[PDB]
């Protein structure tokens, strides 16, 4: 019915795996 | 390690020209994207796939590819078991994770260069021996792949043959054309009307047979390159650099992209009209058939019927005398198809078979393909640009052909771009004319 | 290369901005939304609702045929339940 | 008419041979500097 | 003789020729000469051509009642389709001229030559030590000729459906195209006019800005052009005063100050736009046409509420319904 | 201080969402054909 | 003096330069763009063209438009407070009052804008060749959106502000005016097409004849914003085109004026043609051709073919394109080829 | 078995989600990937088994 | 359609194809974060 729940998570996942890197500061 | 003091951001990937390790990561992560799509899309297609409904009416381009290899289909392209579709999809999608792993790994963890962490895998662009050797490796890998098809067809099940004697059905090819005169003959064929070059292949024997030749030839050349170096002329002709090699393969793909476009648009054999749509000519041929069939049932003598121009409403002659369909369909008199052939005689369309050998399955076949011509809009509205919204449809033959022409072209542009740079990079002025030693200023005035 | 105005980069980055605009920007959005969803827009611009292009039986178009008595003629077009 | 076909074919072969044997004759060399 | 062939290659490749006959030139020059000579003779004296293969000859030459605007070289017959039709494939020239023989001879020779012309635009650049990619810009107008003369006929299945070699004939190609494909409603075409409009725009932009910001070196009654000498060291215009003006016309950061970033944009925009318009014709050669919004918006009962898209469709039908009068025998136009 | 790259990527997705909403409406609203 | 103080403020170097011109520009320019964006989403064209023209009705970015007023209106200015609308706003929208709104406002905005060019140039102390150039776009807007309908029956036949609504304007001129056959139009495209060539060819010429002023491959950074030497080899550029094309520039000052001349001149020629179409003084036919075509039923050119296309466009389009005429064309009177 | 299948299959999804985000930030920040070389290995190993579980277990549900 | 069991995951597979595009996008997120070097 509303698989927009999926996209959302997998969509913010991308910037997350580099945001966490902006926190742990390294290798960008 | 690499930043602005190498290339610009928008040319970022060019900073990896001399970073074998990381440059391998790209290729392994990239190859994952291709496997990922293939996998994820197949499942996407299957998830929407409706068995009791034509594939071309469902926007499929991957499931019909599996169908051709004789998988999940039967008589007349009837879908029997959707499990093979599910398998091919899920296995790929899994393999994408494995490839993606290595890709990511080699790009941000593993050695940034290979030359030292392993001299076997490490390479030098100017190393004509390593280059011909790595080329030799892939030339074998592709060679075995060519035989993987031969195997599926001759042993592991067969392929979908539309030309099947009893009517389109999965058939095991146990007699591949191995005659070189016939095989390589296709290469010597014209690319214009009638003689159709490579796209003119019309039976699975040649397809399977040809692949046997390619499979062997490829591996043969694969071994040759492992145990050799480029000759003399071969070295004094080409440019030896990372970009140059790229350009060579770019123009190569471009050429193959154009060939593929004509294949999916014209060929009937390796692109079954049962899974894909009817080919362009096939569709126009069907309309002439349909209305020749109708009006004849109304008591019309098609053989002697005179059209507005006085040329022949239903039947006319080709420039070489053959009896063909009339109307604007005179341009497609080169069409060959399972449904239409039984009506053809030694001089083209036989007036007697036309008069009383028309089969019902042919009539509704003509009607089907007629009403499913590869005509449509971008927003997927089947028909002529003046049609009304109702039928949501665009032939897969149309999608594939257009998409791959765009790609093929731009790759020809990419070729010129990377080939032009490599020549200037080599000679060494790809970054501007030397203010001091300006070449033109040393040449006599032509004025 | 500079003028009096406060450099956009700083403002779009300032927490104060978002503290403001997390309220303001969605507000305008919800307002415009209500403007349509409440059907007000239909009346502000005399735009026909899906059930207001023709009369039930009528299949003719309410074309304005004279300039000066146009306004009056238009009103007459709304009369026949159009 | 069958003659014209031969002549043209010969003609076209000529230029085409000139083209292939042209870039083959060490074309990367022909340039200002590095060669 | 240092070696005849060696000298030959040195002469061909020579940068001291008035016109650079390149290696691509060895193919270009003969092909372009055959194309042009055949064209000129055809355009003037060629007899009527049965373009639609329906025994209905269309005269397009001057001597046969045409003027510059109407005259054209008529595409090969629809009876030939995509078949290769050289002179030696005809029982006679009379037959060859009747079936639109010249057309193929021209388009094939032109496209070949026009391709090598692109190939030569690299070669000379290589021989002169300048950067390539000039040929890459020329790839855009060439890809259009290709789309219009070759790709569309291949897709549609006949060279008779390729764009004619003439003014009014070009108009026919368009009008009909619009009917069969609704090209105005196609993104790739729209990108094309955008590049073309933008191009002329930017051409006027750059042109004006530069010529308006010229450093004074001329008299009041002397041509402002003479204030420049061929082979200058320094610039002839104040690019910093140019940027100052245009920067104030809109706003600073929306103005170029980098001449190299400027001229790249000047080159990128039209080339990319035309590239899409060429891909548009090449895409609609396989009948992937423009947006079809016919009878889209309908009222609550089901009545069809017309849009401008519908008014466009009416114009399109008229083209469709009237084009190629006597060529159609059946309801659907699938060719 | 909110990092610029975050501001863009959030406003970026935000545009794709609203614009994607428009494309959905092309198959559902009054602009449909059904 | 308050004037010089008013002047002082206006001509102050801001982020967005205002100026005296701004007093005319910004108000109109905003109302024009705003009026369009408004009508584009909200106002209908039902009572005027029998058309849906807004997002609210279901139109998309291509099919939306601010349609022209009714043919009944004539050339009325359609003021909000005019005899038609009578101060009413809703009626005003429904009578296509927003069209004359956008048109007249945008017209003054184009005036203000060129004035801005003139004013800013004067201040910066640069030549006003940017204002001279902008005259071509003015002529077009004036000739097409004002002069043309002023020659016709009403504003109704002016181009309606919208994507698709412009496409019909093209097809109309083809069907009715045979606009492509007009010498002035041909000069038009030659300039635009030739101008889009100059744009392309010059940029590419420059980018690929550059000197090396840096050690990086991305040669963009390697440019000196403070004049000095020529960033690209004009001399090399000359010899190049002289050998591939046979002709080549050799005077940057002329090359750039030429880039001004070509597209500006073209737009101006196309304007003149449109001014002629207002009185319907079109370039429709060639008398010598028609006379032979009448006597001789076997004479056929690509010119004759096109006219038949026009006949079809007119016949099939007129009914729904000119509602005010109450056109009724029986199926049998509709010109048609065979089968289709 | 059915639920047992939906367990393994669903868990395979969340693990992958964790893995897809995990491996990147792992190799990236050199604060370890030696203690995470333990974490990653267990995830990779587990992943494969899960796939093989869902694999065989598939022919039992559908 | 998807085999009866996996039907629960039908909505999930509906989005999967678009994922590759995101990677092309992600590369831009990264460059923005690293301030376009
Ligand atoms: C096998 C294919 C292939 C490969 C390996 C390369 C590899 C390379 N190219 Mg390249 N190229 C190719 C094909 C290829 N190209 C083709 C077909 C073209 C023709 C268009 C080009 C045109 C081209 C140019 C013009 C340049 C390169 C450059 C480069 C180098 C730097 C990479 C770079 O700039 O990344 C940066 C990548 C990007 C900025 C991404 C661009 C995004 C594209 C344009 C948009 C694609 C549209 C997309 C489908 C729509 C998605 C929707 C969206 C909303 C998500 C690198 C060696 C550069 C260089 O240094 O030259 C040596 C350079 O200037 N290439
Ligand atoms: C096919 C797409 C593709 C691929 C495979 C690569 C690959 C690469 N690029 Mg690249 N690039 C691309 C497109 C791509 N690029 C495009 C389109 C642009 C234009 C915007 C660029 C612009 C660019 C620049 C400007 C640079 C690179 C560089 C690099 C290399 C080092 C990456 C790096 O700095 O790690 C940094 C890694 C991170 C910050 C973390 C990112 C998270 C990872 C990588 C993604 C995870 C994937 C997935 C979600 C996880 C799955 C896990 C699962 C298997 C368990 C690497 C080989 C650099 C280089 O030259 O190397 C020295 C460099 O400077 N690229
Ligand atoms: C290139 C190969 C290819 C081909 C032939 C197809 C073909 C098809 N796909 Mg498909 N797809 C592809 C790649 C391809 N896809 C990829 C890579 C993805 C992953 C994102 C998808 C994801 C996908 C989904 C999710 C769906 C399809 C569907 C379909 C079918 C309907 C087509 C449709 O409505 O599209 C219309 C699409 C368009 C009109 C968009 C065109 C976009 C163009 C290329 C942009 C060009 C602009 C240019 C790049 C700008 C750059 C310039 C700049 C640098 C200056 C059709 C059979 C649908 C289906 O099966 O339902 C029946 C469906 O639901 N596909
Ligand atoms: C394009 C493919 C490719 C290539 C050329 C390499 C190359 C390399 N990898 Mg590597 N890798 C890849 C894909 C690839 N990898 C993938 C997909 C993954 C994810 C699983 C990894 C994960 C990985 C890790 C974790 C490590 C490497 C390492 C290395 C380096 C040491 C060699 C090694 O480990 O081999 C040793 C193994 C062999 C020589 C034999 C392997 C044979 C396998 C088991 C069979 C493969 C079958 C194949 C698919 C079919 C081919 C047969 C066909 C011709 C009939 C070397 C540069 C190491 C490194 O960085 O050290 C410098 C390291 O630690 N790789
Ligand atoms: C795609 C795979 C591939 C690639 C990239 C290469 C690459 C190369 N091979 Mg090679 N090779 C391959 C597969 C491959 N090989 C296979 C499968 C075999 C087994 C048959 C061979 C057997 C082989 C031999 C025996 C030799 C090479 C040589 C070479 C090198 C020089 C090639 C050259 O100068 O051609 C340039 C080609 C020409 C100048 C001739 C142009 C005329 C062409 C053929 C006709 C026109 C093409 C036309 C446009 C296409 C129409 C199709 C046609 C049928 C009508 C080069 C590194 C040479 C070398 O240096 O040895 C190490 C060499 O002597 N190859
Ligand atoms: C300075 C900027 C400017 C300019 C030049 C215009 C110009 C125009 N607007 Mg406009 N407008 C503007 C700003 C501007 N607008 C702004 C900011 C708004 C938002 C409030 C509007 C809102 C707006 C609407 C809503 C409408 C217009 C309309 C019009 C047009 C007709 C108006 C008219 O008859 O003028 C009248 C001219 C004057 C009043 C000037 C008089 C100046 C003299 C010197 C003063 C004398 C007064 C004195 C009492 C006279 C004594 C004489 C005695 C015998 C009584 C015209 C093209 C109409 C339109 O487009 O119709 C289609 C329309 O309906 N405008
Ligand atoms: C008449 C003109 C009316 C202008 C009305 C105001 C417009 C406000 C624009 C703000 C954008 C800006 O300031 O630059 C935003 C940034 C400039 O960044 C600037 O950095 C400066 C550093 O000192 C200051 O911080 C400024 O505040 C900051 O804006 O972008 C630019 O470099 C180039 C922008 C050029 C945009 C041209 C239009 C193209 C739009 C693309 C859309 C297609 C997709
Ligand atoms: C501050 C900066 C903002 C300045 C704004 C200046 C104006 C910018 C242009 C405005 C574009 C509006 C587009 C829009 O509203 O579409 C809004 C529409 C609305 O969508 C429609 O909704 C209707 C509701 O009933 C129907 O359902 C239709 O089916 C549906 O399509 O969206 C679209 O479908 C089109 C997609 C948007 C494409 C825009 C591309 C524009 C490119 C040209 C740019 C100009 C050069
Ligand atoms: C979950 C899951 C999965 C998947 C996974 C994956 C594969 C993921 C990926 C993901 C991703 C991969 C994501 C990404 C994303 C991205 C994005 C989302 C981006 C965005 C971007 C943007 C927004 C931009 C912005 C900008 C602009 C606009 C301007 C310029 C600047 C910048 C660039 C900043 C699986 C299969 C396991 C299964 C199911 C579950
Ligand atoms: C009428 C009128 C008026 C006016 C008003 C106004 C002025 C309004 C305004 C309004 C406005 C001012 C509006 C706006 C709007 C806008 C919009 C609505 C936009 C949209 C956009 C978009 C949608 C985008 C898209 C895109 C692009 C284009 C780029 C690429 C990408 C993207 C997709 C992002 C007045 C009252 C005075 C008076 C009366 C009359
Ligand atoms: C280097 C680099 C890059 C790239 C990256 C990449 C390209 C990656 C890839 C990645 C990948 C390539 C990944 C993959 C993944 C996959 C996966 C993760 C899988 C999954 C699977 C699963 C999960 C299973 C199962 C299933 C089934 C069987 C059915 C139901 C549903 C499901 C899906 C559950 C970028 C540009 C970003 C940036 C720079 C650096
Ligand atoms: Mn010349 Ca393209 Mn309308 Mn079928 Mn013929
Ligand atoms: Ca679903
Ligand atoms: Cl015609
Ligand atoms: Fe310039």
């Amino acid at each position: 019915i509303a698989q927009l729940t999926m996209i959302a998570m997998i969509g913010i996942a991308g910037p997350m795996i580099i945001f966490l890197l902006a926190v742990r500061r390294g290798n960008l | 390690d690499q930043e602005s003091s190498g290339f610009a951001w928008w040319a970022g990937n060019a900073r990896l020209i001399n970073l074998s390790g990381k440059l391998l990561g790209a290729h392994v992560a990239h190859a994952g994207l291709i496997v990922f799509w293939a996998g994820a899309m197949t499942l996407f297609e299957l998830a929407h796939f409706i068995p009791e409904k034509p594939m071309y009416e469902q926007g499929l381009i991957l499931i019909p590819h599996i169908a051709t290899l004789g998988w999940g289909v039967g008589p007349g392209g009837e879908v029997v078991d959707t499990f093979p579709f599910f398998v091919v999809g899920v296995v790929h999608l899994i393999s994408s994770a494995v490839l993606g792993f290595g890709g990511v790994y080699h790009a941000i963890r593993g050695p940034e260069t290979l030359e030292e962490y392993s001299s076997f895998f490490g390479y030098d662009w100017k190393d004509k021996n390593k280059m011909t050797t790595i080329l030799g490796f892939h030339l074998i890998v592709l060679g075995i792949g060519a035989l993987l098809l031969v195997a599926k067809a001759m042993f592991f099940g067969g392929l979908y043959d539309t030309w099947a004697p009893g009517g389109g059905d999965v058939r095991v090819i146990t007699n591949p054309t191995l005659d070189p005169r016939v095989i390589f003959g296709y290469l010597l064929k014209s690319p214009f009307g009638g003689e159709g070059w490579i796209v003119s292949v019309n039976n699975l024997e040649d397809v399977v047979g040809g692949h046997i030749w390619i499979g062997l030839i490829c591996i043969a050349g694969g071994i040759w390159h492992i145990l050799t170096t480029p000759f003399g002329w071969a070295r004094r002709a080409f440019i030896w650099s990372g970009e140059a090699y790229l350009s060579y393969s770019l123009g190569a793909l471009s050429m193959m992209g154009f060939i593929a476009t004509c294949f999916v648009w014209f060929n009937n054999t390796v692109y079954p009209s049962e899974f894909y749509g009817p080919t362009g000519p096939e569709a126009s041929q069907a309309q002439a058939m349909t209305f020749l069939i109708r009006d004849q049932k109304l008591g019309a003598n098609v053989g002697s019927a005179q059209g507005p121009t006085g040329l022949g409403k239903y039947l006319m002659r080709s420039p070489t005398g053959e009896i063909i369909f009339g109307g604007e369909t005179m341009r497609f008199w080169d069409f060959r198809g399972p449904w239409l052939e039984p009506l053809r005689g030694p001089n083209g369309l036989d007036l007697n078979k036309i008069k009383n050998d028309i089969q019902p399955w042919q009539e509704r076949r003509a009607a089907e393909y007629m009403t499913h011509a590869p005509l449509g809009s971008l927003n997927s509205v089947g028909g002529v640009a003046t049609e009304i919204n109702s039928v949501n449809f665009v032939s897969p033959r149309s999608w594939l052909a257009t998409s791959h022409f765009v790609l093929a072209f731009f790759f020809l542009v990419g070729h010129l771009w990377h080939a032009g740079r490599a020549r200037a990079a080599a000679a060494g002025f790809e970054k501007g004319i030397d203010r001091e030693s300006e070449p033109v200023l040393s040449m006599p005035s032509l004025d | 290369g500079t003028t009096g105005e406060r450099p956009f980069s700083d403002i779009i980055t300032s927490v104060r901005y978002w503290v403001i605009h997390s309220i303001t920007i969605p507000a305008l959005f919800i307002a415009g939304w209500l403007f349509v969803s409440t059907g007000l827009a239909y009346d502000v611009f005399g735009t026909p609702r899906p059930d207001s292009y023709y009369a039930q039986e009528q299949r003719s178009i309410p074309l304005v045929t004279d300039r000066f008595e146009a306004k009056q003629q238009v009103e007459t077009f709304l009369e026949q339940l159009k | 008419m069958e003659t014209l076909k031969i002549t043209v074919y010969i003609v076209v072969t000529f230029f085409v041979l000139l083209f292939v044997f042209g870039f083959l004759s060490g074309d990367p060399a022909r340039n200002p500097k590095r060669k | 003789s240092a070696n005849l062939w060696e000298r030959f290659c040195n002469w061909v490749t020579s940068t001291d020729n008035r016109l650079y006959v390149g290696w691509f030139g060895v193919i270009m020059i003969p092909t372009l000469l055959a194309a042009t000579i055949c064209f000129v003779i055809a355009f003037i004296a060629a007899p009527p051509v049965d373009i639609d293969g329906i025994r209905e000859p269309v005269s397009g030459s001057l001597l046969y009642g045409n003027n510059i605007i109407t005259g054209a070289v008529v595409p090969s017959s629809n009876a030939i389709g995509l078949h290769f039709y050289p002179i030696w494939e005809a029982a006679s020239l009379d037959e060859w001229l009747y079936n639109g023989g010249p057309y193929q001879l021209i388009i094939f020779h032109f496209l070949l030559g026009a391709s090598c012309y692109m190939g030569r635009q690299w070669e000379l650049s290589y021989r002169l030590g300048m950067r390539p990619w000039i040929c890459v810009a020329y790839s855009a107008p060439l890809a259009s000729a290709f789309a219009v003369f070759l790709i569309y006929p291949i897709g549609q299945g006949s060279f008779s459906d390729g764009m004619p070699l003439g003014i009014s004939g070009t108009f026919n190609f368009m009008i009909v195209f619009q009917a069969e494909h609704n090209i105005l409603m196609h993104p790739f075409h729209q990108l094309g006019v955008a590049g073309v409009f933008g191009g002329a725009l930017f051409c006027a932009m750059h042109g004006s800005l530069v010529t308006s910001s010229l450093i004074r070196e001329t008299t009041e009654t002397e041509s402002a052009n003479y204030g420049y000498k061929f082979g200058q060291e320094e610039e002839t215009y104040n690019i910093v005063a140019a940027h100052g003006y245009f920067g104030r016309l809109i706003f600073q950061y929306a103005s170029f100050n980098n001449s190299r970033s400027l001229h790249f944009f000047l080159a990128a925009w039209p080339v990319v736009g035309v590239w899409f318009t060429a891909l548009g014709i090449s895409t609609m050669a396989f009948n992937l046409n423009g947006f079809n919004f016919n009878h889209s918006v309908i009222d609550a009962k089901g009545n069809v509420i017309n849009t401008w898209a519908d008014i466009i469709n009416r114009a399109n039908l008229g083209m469709e319904v009237m084009h190629e009068r006597n060529a159609h025998n059946f309801p659907l136009d699938l060719a | 201080r909110i990092p610029l790259w975050i501001v863009a990527t959030v406003a970026g997705m935000g545009v794709i969402v609203i614009v994607g909403l428009f494309f959905y409406g092309a198959y559902a609203g009054l602009g449909s054909s059904l | 003096g308050w004037f010089d103080i008013l002047d002082d403020w206006l001509k102050r170097d801001r982020f967005v330069f205002v100026g005296w011109s701004g007093i005319l520009l910004f108000p109109c320019a905003y109302l024009a763009l705003g009026g369009w964006l408004t009508g584009t989403t909200f106002v209908t064209s039902w009572y005027t063209h029998g058309l849906a023209s807004s997002y609210l009705e279901g139109c998309n970015f291509l099919t939306v438009a601010v349609s022209t007023p009714a043919n009944s209106m004539g050339h009325s200015l359609l003021l909000l407070w005019g005899p038609e609308a009578q101060g009413d706003f809703t009626r005003w929208c429904q009578l296509g009052g927003l069209w004359t709104f956008i048109a007249l406002h945008g017209a003054f905005g184009l005036i203000g804008f060129m004035l801005r060019q003139f004013e800013i140039a004067r201040l910066v102390g640069v030549r006003p060749y940017n204002a001279i150039a902008f005259s071509a776009p003015i002529a077009v807007f004036v000739s097409v959106f004002l002069i043309y309908p002023l020659g016709q029956s009403s504003w109704f036949f002016a181009p309606s502000f919208g994507v698709a609504a412009i496409f019909r304007f093209l097809l109309f001129f083809q069907g009715f005016h045979n606009w492509t056959l007009n010498p002035f139009h041909m000069m038009g495209v030659a300039g635009v097409l030739g101008g889009a060539l100059l744009c392309a060819i010059h940029g590419a010429t420059v980018e690929n004849t550059l000197f090396q002023d840096g050690e990086g491959a991305s040669t963009f950074r390697a440019f000196n914003p403070t004049q000095a030497e020529e960033t690209y080899s004009m001399v090399t550029a000359n010899r190049f085109w002289s050998q591939i094309f046979g002709i080549a520039f050799s005077n940057k000052r002329w090359l750039h004026f030429f880039m001004l001349f070509v597209p500006v001149t073209g737009l101006w020629m196309s304007a003149i043609g449109v001014v002629g179409l207002a009185l319907n003084l079109r370039s429709y036919d060639f008398i010598s051709q028609e006379i032979r075509a009448a006597e001789d039923p076997e004479f056929e050119t690509f010119y004759t073919k096109n006219l038949l296309l026009n006949e079809g466009i007119r016949a099939w389009m007129a009914p729904q394109d000119q509602p005010h005429e109450n056109f009724v064309f029986p199926e049998e009177v509709l010109p048609r080829g065979n089968a289709l | 078995m059915t639920i047992l299948f939906q367990l393994a299959l669903a868990a395979l999804v969340i693990l992958s989600f964790v893995m897809v985000i995990g491996v990147p930030v792992a190799y990236a920040s050199p604060q370890d990937w030696d203690r995470s070389k333990q974490l990653i290995f267990l995830g990779s190993g587990l992943w494969i088994a899960l796939v093989l579980v869902v694999g065989v277990l598939n022919f039992f549900v559908v | 359609k998807l085999p009866e069991a996996y039907a629960i995951f039908d909505p999930l597979v509906d989005v999967l194809p678009v994922i590759p595009v995101l990677f092309l996008a992600l590369a831009f997120v990264w460059q923005a974060a690293v301030g376009f070097r």
